[PDB]
């Protein structure tokens, strides 16, 4: 019927898509060049140890003010983390439970979380009263938010899951803008530092990078086998890593619109179950679901460096919005702070 | 009046002054026979032609209510039960059948399990503890603390030094549970037990 | 249980009376009756079925009687 | 519909689409993408503490 | 009675006796109508001259306690709901919206989620125990008291022997909350919570 | 009716937060050990938890069976 | 007085009974996060 003809155009723009691709693909300078500065062995020590977590903690975010770092565990409390003294600025008890998402407000006046009970919860950290009252449960999803973030205090991404990433009104309670483009649910979801274009990975492994005002798929970047874990933008807004569950690594650009970089090694082979960039986005750290998480060269995908800290996997990471020091959350209960 | 647009009844003694069409709202009303001027009839007051009737004027009127507007309402001092005895009464099917489902949900939540708590395990240290009880969340009761003996420093002086067992109410049975089905999810619930 | 059995009743003596009033027919029919079969039908979540049949019936009685007494004008 | 085999003709316009909207886009050089994120990784190593080793009181997890 | 400048008016089968402009007060109502001429009506009272107007007097009676003095009122004997209806059928926005409130502040006092309660952590060793226990102000009800590990002065004393966790449940949703725009305030939220 | 949970402190969150439907918790106690006081070791926490119930207008009783006496019997010494 | 305890041959349910003449059957993974009760298999007029 209608299908074979929009099926046929399908095939041939794919296969004029990657022309295109291999035709703008050069050689990549950054491997070939090693007279450009080399990473040299870094030996890093943690300096805080934010024991006081129970279950597994899930995700881990860091507050704008890179001092309030926000973290949920498996069985619905969130932690609010005065990263300097170890001090409890909140727990919070959620109504839900299993929880793997904490989303952070871009003022510090919000946080959002999200578990299996499919319902995305907003409190305000601010009430007036003291404590933390609930703000907003927003209700509609098709399955579990794997992840999401705040664009605005009234506007919200939640990378729900059965491949939907709906745009949330807070205000009104209603969504406003769903994004409907995967086959396979939603995993992850990034926000690029332009805040204008999110980043979304799920489980057909390909990440999908939308446009935030529009409701169209801008961008659809693959490389994984795998479903994909977490996404982290660059600093600069037009490339993002992407891990997944194969012990690959993937920096795509967007200009590019394809891979620019690979990050894997024989020696440990592991889902990257977090991925990171520092403030100057040269060193590309990523937890693995072995304990222990290792940090790249952004550039020459060679070892900058091992963290031999947890016991456990680094179940999240998450560095200071000017990059000071990285909060590497676990599954042992111990958020490690590095710097 | 015997026939007119509007209808004066008599529920134990008091008049209703209601229309036709609100009794005539069903067929399958104990009120529809009693609008109808058959044979089979001797029960009313001969003095204004009102229809005197032996029910009770305080169950009759949430029933009325129903074929006034399409939905009973019960008084907060008037039992769903006694509505149900009105209903089956009339035999009104369709009321008896939502009456029915109302002390269904209403018993449901009575007889055990009005609401299934949940419960949360905050870890806080002494130093921090009476303000994250006082900010402790709106909606959440506190319901124990325990102190831990540690080796780190017993008693007094530790970072994991007290376990806040705190907990909330959830109306969940009264309304059902539920649930949906997810691979990802359970895949995922997989991993958390391990 | 099925229970258009007297909504449709209702639904064409509202039609009616609609018909009516547009007749300048107004010794012959409650306001408060129309009222309330209206509010009982919006109850029903029947609002494009009294939206429609209001748009029908204005129409044709703009069609039965107002056409004729125009052309004639 | 159904009858247009469950409106998988949805999903392949919609396929269409995002690789028209891709098409649409330039790919820029590898190399030019490259040069530029090393560039700017160069030209930020200074300003990210983790690659410095910095002084005993100079980050508020030390200091 | 006569229907004049003071209307009498046939609710339920009872008459109610008000003011033309009492009624007149919005024209957002299905008396308003009625206040004005109608060759429209023909289910009228012709024994006594009065509009028989259908919907019970039981709820009709905060509708009509509104529309004189523009606030809705709840009896513990009258539901919040039978009320909601008659505003539904009468046809008063501004009143709908505010029953609806009013049964949305009944729900949430009593929802899965509580308004009241609120907790404090007295601290206090054993010496003065007894005296903050017994002074313990009213309304606020006491709800545990934990002593603390000590490896500091053994023996039953310690400058933080006794935490004394107590509490009260709260009626805030009349009173509302407290949390409204003021800057300095939040400047000295920020500075307290660091 | 009651039931007491022995736990040690580790999966002591993971048990509270996963209490059954109407399962209401009532009460939590620590406890020592040779080792240390409790932890470093399992047998840390007692867990005293309750479940409403609804018998009282249906009654109770013993539906009659000789081998549950017998098993009874068994259990008791 | 439960004596016996039935494990699933997936990990996804559990039963068990004893002196009740009902089997307790709890499915252990459920979307709410907690077990709960799933069947009370009564029809038995002796212990399970």
């Amino acid at each position: 019927s209608e299908l074979d003809q929009l099926r046929q155009e399908a095939e041939q723009l794919k296969n004029q898509i990657r022309d295109a691709r291999k035709a703008c693909a050069d050689a990549t300078l950054s491997q070939i060049t090693n007279n450009i500065d080399p990473v040299g062995r870094i030996q890093m020590r943690t300096r805080r140890t934010l024991r006081g977590h129970l279950a597994k903690i899930y995700a881990m975010h860091w507050g704008t003010d890179s001092r309030l770092l926000v973290s949920a565990s498996q069985d619905g409390k969130l932690i609010i983390w005065d990263s300097y003294t170890t001090n409890k600025v909140h727990a919070i008890p959620l109504r839900s439970s299993w929880v793997m998402t904490c989303a952070y407000a871009p003022s510090g006046n919000y946080v959002a979380c999200g578990g299996l009970d499919n319902i995305c919860s907003i409190y305000n950290l601010k009430t007036r009263e003291g404590n933390v009252r609930v703000s907003r449960e927003l209700a509609g999803h098709t399955g579990y938010l794997s992840c999401c973030r705040f664009l605005d205090d009234n506007q919200i991404v939640t990378s729900s899951g059965d491949t939907t990433c709906a745009l949330w009104d807070i205000e009104t309670g209603q969504q406003t803008t769903t994004f409907t483009g995967h086959t396979g649910d939603v995993m992850s979801l990034s926000l690029a530092p332009d805040t204008r274009l999110f980043v979304s990975g799920a489980c057909d492994a390909s990440a999908k990078l939308w446009d935030v005002r529009e409701g169209m798929c801008r961008q659809t970047f693959t490389g994984h086998e795998s479903d994909i874990n977490a996404i982290c933008f660059f600093p600069n807004g037009n490339a993002f890593a992407t891990g997944s569950d194969d012990a690959t690594c993937r920096l795509f650009d967007l200009r590019a619109d394809q891979e620019l970089m690979t990050y894997s090694h024989d020696n440990i082979i592991c889902g990257i179950t977090s991925v990171s960039f520092s403030k100057s986005g040269r060193l590309l750290l990523a937890g693995y679901d072995d304990f222990n998480c290792n940090v790249w060269d952004a550039l020459k995908a060679d070892r900058a460096g091992v963290l031999a800290g947890h016991d456990n996997r680094v179940s999240c990471l998450g560095v200071t919005d000017d990059g000071m020091a990285v909060a590497t959350g676990s599954w042992d209960s111990f958020l490690k702070i590095w710097n | 009046g015997s026939v007119s647009k509007w209808v004066r009844l008599n529920v134990g003694g008091t008049y209703f002054l209601t229309t036709r069409q609100t009794l005539c709202r069903d067929p399958k009303s104990f009120l529809y026979r009693l609008c109808q001027a058959d044979p089979d009839l001797d029960s009313d007051k001969d003095e204004t032609g009102a229809y005197l009737i032996d029910r009770d004027p305080t169950y009759f009127g949430p029933v009325l209510n129903y074929l006034r507007h399409g939905k009973l309402v019960i008084n907060k001092d008037l039992a769903e039960e006694g509505v149900l005895e009105e209903a089956e009464f009339y035999n009104i099917t369709s009321l008896i059948k939502l009456v029915k489902d109302k002390i269904r949900e209403r018993d449901s939540k009575t007889s055990q399990v009005p609401v299934k708590h949940v419960y949360r395990v905050l870890q806080c240290q002494e130093e921090e503890l009476t303000q994250m009880v006082s900010t402790m969340s709106d909606g959440w009761k506190f319901e124990q603390l325990v102190s831990i003996g540690s080796s780190y420093n017993y008693g007094n002086e530790d970072q994991a030094e007290f376990l806040c067992v705190v907990s909330k109410e959830l109306h969940n049975t009264p309304y059902g549970t539920a649930s949906e089905p997810s691979e990802k999810a359970k895949i995922l619930q997989e991993r958390g037990s391990r | 249980t099925m229970d258009e059995k007297y909504v449709n009743s209702i639904w064409d003596l509202l039609k009616n009376a609609i018909q009516e009033i547009q007749r300048k027919n107004n010794s012959g029919l409650s306001f408060e009756e129309l009222y309330r079969n209206a509010y009982t039908m919006v109850l029903h979540k029947h609002g494009e079925k009294l939206y429609t049949g209001l748009r029908e019936v204005v129409t044709e009685h703009l069609i039965n009687k107002v056409r004729e007494d125009v052309l004639n004008s | 519909m159904a009858s247009n085999n469950t409106a998988s003709i949805a999903q392949a316009r919609k396929l269409v689409e995002q690789l028209k909207m891709e098409a649409n886009i330039d790919r820029i050089k590898v190399s030019k993408a490259a040069a530029d994120l090393m560039a700017y990784c160069e030209a930020h190593a200074k300003e990210d503490p983790l690659l410095t080793p910095v002084p005993a009181s100079e980050n508020p997890f030390r200091e």
